[PDB]
RNA sequence: GUCUACGGCCAUACCACCCUGAACGCGCCCGAUCUCGUCUGAUCUCGGAAGCUAAGCAGGGUCGGGCCUGGUUAGUACUUGGAUGGGAGACCGCCUGGGAAUACCGGGUGCUGUAGGCUU
RNA sequence: GAAACCUCCCGUGGAGCAGAAGGGCAAAAGCUCGCUUGAUCUUGAUUUUCAGUACGAAUACAGACCGUGAAAGCGGGGCCU
RNA sequence: UAUCCGGUAAAGCGAAUGAUUAGAGGUCUUGGGGCCGAAACGAUCUCAACCUAUUCUCAAACUUUAAAUGGGUAAGAAGCC
């Protein structure tokens, strides 16, 4: 039966990569988390006050408390059967934003330009996404040369 | 005394190298890994005849051991004393253990019985460089040594110069521009890349 | 011989530390605790009353830290006081005053906050500190941010937060190094701070040369000589310099022009030089080993 | 026609290794306090060393550094106690050099039978102008390449300054 | 062109030695009355401005080390899913998709924010 | 004298941080001084084991009264497990 | 489709840690044994450890690298302005 400690198995998680130890530049700490942000957990061995547990090491989260220097943090983590929502106070130092949402919020960004433009004119857009379509009907044209034929080569033993 | 190969052949384990947690492992029976005249120049010795193991088992050290006595009594015996230079390239740090019953499968974990090396396939297991004259010799210097392991193992001569990683059809040009250097038994390889002080050396 | 130290290992596994740690600047430890927020207050800034002393130069700042880097409010440097008065000893205490009230004043007619809070105008050199007043805007608030300077009592530094305080920025500060707090006694003088404040240390100092040795005295103070600055002239000049920084402290700089625009600096070799030299030099090689 | 890569004296060194503690070193202290005209220091042992008779944090040594005009005095008098002879080997690589009296009654002190003959030390650290890079606070840095002191270059001001010999063997 | 102050990212910025630095700066530098602190004005603190770029610092250099980034290694190693595929086993081949890492060979060698100089 | 003390140089940490081991740590989290009792008083929230009950152990706050520091700050025990 | 997390396979050890073969080079150190030396870093070997480039082979409780499969988020009216 294995050891119920916290830290146990974060040998490797919780320790700053190559040639990364030492002072925690300082950026990190004056970014600003607001209520309804979505956030990154990610643990760090130097910083060891606030530090969340290895479980939410990786796992995302919105923003849902901001005290001094700790950000409350709903997290799903899932136990069993059940996904349990679940809010954890995490310092700073283990927090990143979630580029994910940023990229949508792009989009959105665009769809309003698209469409105040292109209302005035008739066209409708695409507005939605739409999969990576079959390649479509093309010429490849071989342009004098003929193509290279290519022998399977015969075997021969190295080592 | 000690238990058949058949048992340990396999490989089963994970790597288990004595170290500060297997101690207390009794002394590999091989120990000289290399002999025949080593201390011998590039240039005197190129053939590279290896013997390839074509498996993913473990050859005992002992085996390694009867392996390159065979090989070198029948080198010395054919072309002479100070005529080759045999390697063996397969050391045994793998450790292999032993339950042993004067209580049953109660806390069974092994002590060390002795050591063993694992070997893949393709990999090589001796090599030996002597001359072009002596291809003959050498092939059979091998196949005897097949007889003391376990599994199947090619014999196969490399195109390589001697002991060293480059071609022997590029050898002899690239030595005399200086590309290598000869450095005992191997060759140093020199690169433009150095301040041009160490060209300096050379070219003079 | 010995074993090298510094092998390619060495450097491979070798972490640099920052650059301005390296440069021997910054106090990354005190830094952080000095100039970061608490999250809860968000985007508002955190300012910090910066004061360097150079060799030859005191220059103070006043600055909050973005994220792209620290962004400077204001400035004032003693290179200015020529202007107001001061003609030298520039990096004295007197002047780190002078810039330090500067400074504030500088700061207080940008926000408009010049009419309100004066501040205190006699100069005492007690305990003074900024109420805000109610109906008011209020008052500025900064840190001092010393740096690497060994702050003890009669640090340059704390002259220049002196200064400002007395310009009407709400620094906190307690009386413990200010010049004048006595270690075997625990108790503030505020007249000798005085003193120290309108360069009576310099004065007395330049009195006692003179009686003793006219060629020390010519030596030490040669720049004050020329110029002609007496040390019964000296609390005068400072005050009158104080009342001309309270009157304007507004920063209009140079309209600067006219430039060549020429390279005084070297430029990077290119490539192809580099790969040519090698050539020619093994060329050179070559031709003068076939000769011997 | 050099402007000031002027080799001058740094610090001249002081120390009475005694071994002993309690009186003798305190004794041995006065001695040193006479020669240089200051306060010396006690320095404790690293750790116990059952075979010189030395216990961990035990004051073992008495030691003090001078500089300026007292140090350039003060090792003219070791160098005429010595008579003007070091060795090549007496100079360090870095561009120093020692040596040691063998009683500092030579170099200008009276006797007492209490007070008794003190043998010492002296260690020459020779400088130059804008040495003091690498021990201040804020902006430090490495002394260059060019102005680091050779033991060669240390040897022929000695062989200049105090007219010395420099013997070989 | 470039510097100073406070910086962000933290080696394309590090290390070694070599060369060159106009003006302003930055420095070394010269002092210890006061402030302050030392066994020691070396450091620290303070008052200066007679020298000097020797050093720091900047810019450049080296078929330089290091680091950064490509190729190669190699569709190799490994690998998701599949078969009443092979093989005595050990293991291996195929299908279906995914796909590395050294050695070796090239290129690069700080960018840049706020405020203030100088080259008027 | 291989080892006492002093001095110069190199030194990415190869030392040290009560203890096992792992992480973490260099104008520190190490060492040496100076002053101290945040190892004090008091609500809830949360995390960790979890059944998502306890205990223990911890995290972020909030209210007091203090310490320290020029100050920003840091501190309600032990750098973290 | 975006975007985080990871240290297993592999790989690596001319990169740290630990293991480990060989010759080239080195009075680095110094030795213990020699042979030629009264003795001599003298000459000549030698074996100890250390080092300068190289070389052989390794790691569940080593690692600079580093997959495949895999775990979070996000993809709008509880949203924008
Ligand atoms: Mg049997
Ligand atoms: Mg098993
Ligand atoms: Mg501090
Ligand atoms: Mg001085
Ligand atoms: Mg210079
Ligand atoms: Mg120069
Ligand atoms: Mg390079
Ligand atoms: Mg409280
Ligand atoms: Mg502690
Ligand atoms: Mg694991
Ligand atoms: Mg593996």
């Amino acid at each position: 039966t294995n050891t119920k400690g916290k830290r146990r198995g974060t040998r490797y998680m919780f320790s700053r990569p190559f040639r990364k130890h030492g002072v925690v530049p300082l950026a990190t700490y004056m970014r600003i988390y607001k209520k309804g942000d979505i956030v990154d957990i990610k643990g760090m061995g130097t910083v060891q006050k606030g530090m969340p547990h290895k479980c939410y090491h990786g796992k995302t989260g919105r923003v849902y408390n901001v005290t001094q220097h700790a950000v409350g943090i709903v997290v799903n983590k899932q136990v069993k059967g059940k996904i349990l929502a679940k809010r954890i106070n995490v310092r700073i130092e283990h927090i990143k934003h979630s580029k994910s949402r940023d990229s949508f919020l792009k989009r959105v960004k665009e769809n309003d330009q698209k469409k105040k433009e292109a209302k005035e004119k008739g066209t409708w857009v695409q507005l939605k996404r739409q999969p990576a379509p079959p390649r479509e009907a093309h010429f490849v044209r071989t342009n004098g040369k003929e193509p290279e034929l290519l022998e399977p080569i015969p075997y021969e033993f190295m080592a | 005394g000690r238990r058949p190969a058949r048992c340990y052949r396999y490989c089963k384990n994970k790597p288990y190298p004595k170290s500060r947690f297997c101690r207390g492992v009794p002394d590999a029976k091989i120990r000289i890994f290399d002999l025949g005249r080593k201390k011998a120049k590039v240039d005197e010795f190129p053939l590279c005849g290896h013997m390839v193991s074509d498996e993913y088992e473990q050859l005992s050290s002992e085996a390694l051991e009867a392996a390159r006595i065979c090989a070198n009594k029948y080198m010395v015996k054919s072309c002479g004393k100070d005529g080759f230079h045999i390697r063996v390239r397969l050391h045994p740090f793998h450790v292999i253990r032993i339950n042993k019953m004067l209580t049953g499968m109660r806390g069974a974990f092994g002590k060390p019985q002795g050591t063993v090396a694992r070997v893949h396939i393709g990999q090589v297991i001796m090599s030996i460089r002597t001359k072009l004259q002596n291809k003959e010799h050498v092939v059979e210097a091998l196949r005897r040594a097949k007889f003391k392991f376990p599994g199947r193992q090619k014999i196969h001569i490399s195109k390589k110069w001697g002991f060293t990683k480059f071609n022997a059809d590029e050898f002899e040009d690239m030595v005399a521009e200086k590309r290598l250097i000869p450095d005992g038994c191997g060759v140093k390889y020199i690169p433009n890349r150095g301040p041009l002080d160490k060209w300096r050396a050379l070219h003079s | 011989f010995v074993k090298v130290v510094k092998n390619k290992a060495y450097f491979k596994r070798y972490q640099v530390k920052f650059r301005r740690r390296r440069e021997g600047k910054t106090d990354y430890y005190a830094r952080k605790r000095l100039v970061i927020q608490d999250k809860n207050k968000y985007n508002t800034p955190k300012y910090r009353m910066i004061v360097r002393v150079t060799n030859r130069d005191i220059i103070c700042q006043i600055a909050y830290a973005r994220i792209e880097g620290d962004m400077i409010v204001c400035a004032a440097y003693a290179h200015e006081l020529p202007k107001y008065g001061v003609k030298v000893g520039l990096t004295n205490y007197a002047a780190a005053y002078c810039t330090g009230l500067l400074l504030a004043r500088r700061l207080l007619n940008r926000f408009g906050m010049d009419k309100i809070y004066e501040g205190q105008v006699e100069v005492t050199g007690d305990e003074y500190n900024v109420e805000s007043i109610d109906g008011q805007p209020g008052a500025f608030t900064c840190y001092l941010d010393a740096g690497l300077a060994r702050t003890t009592t009669g640090n340059k530094v704390f002259g220049a937060l002196k200064g400002a305080v007395d310009g009407g920025l709400s620094i906190p500060h307690s009386t413990k190094r200010f010049p004048g707090y006595d270690s075997e006694s625990k108790e503030f003088n505020a007249e000798v701070h005085r003193k120290h404040i309108m360069g009576q240390n310099v004065a007395d100092y330049m009195r006692y040369l003179m009686e003793e040795d006219e060629d020390a005295y010519k030596k030490q103070f040669s720049q004050y000589i020329k110029n002609n600055v007496t040390p019964d002239m000296m609390e005068e000049m400072y005050k009158k310099a104080h009342a001309a920084i309270r009157e304007n402290p507004v920063y209009e700089k140079k309209p600067k022009r006219e430039v060549k625009k020429k390279r005084w600096n070297r430029p990077k070799m290119s490539l192809a030089q580099k790969k040519d030299r090698v050539a020619q030099k093994k060329a050179s090689f070559l031709r003068a080993q076939e000769r011997a | 026609e050099n402007p000031m890569r002027e080799l001058r004296i740094r610090k001249l060194c002081l120390n009475i290794c005694v071994g002993e503690s309690g009186d003798r070193l305190t004794r041995a202290a006065k001695v040193l306090e006479q020669l240089t005209g200051q306060t010396p220091v006690f320095s404790k042992a690293r750790y116990t060393v059952r075979s010189f008779g030395i216990r961990r944090n035990e004051k073992i040594a008495v030691h003090c550094t001078v500089r300026g005009a007292k140090a350039e005095e003060i090792l003219e008098k070791g160098l005429k106690v010595r008579e003007y002879e070091l060795r090549k080997n007496n100079f360090s690589d870095t561009g120093n050099f020692g040596f040691g009296i063998q009683e500092h009654i030579d170099l200008g002190i009276k006797y007492d039978p209490s007070i008794g003959i003190y043998g010492l030390d002296f260690y020459v650290v020779l400088g130059r102008p804008g040495f003091s890079i690498a021990d201040k606070k804020r902006r430090t840095g490495c002394i260059g390449a060019k102005h680091r002191i050779s033991k060669e270059e240390a040897m022929r001001w000695f062989q200049q300054k105090y007219d010395g010999i420099i013997l070989p063997g």
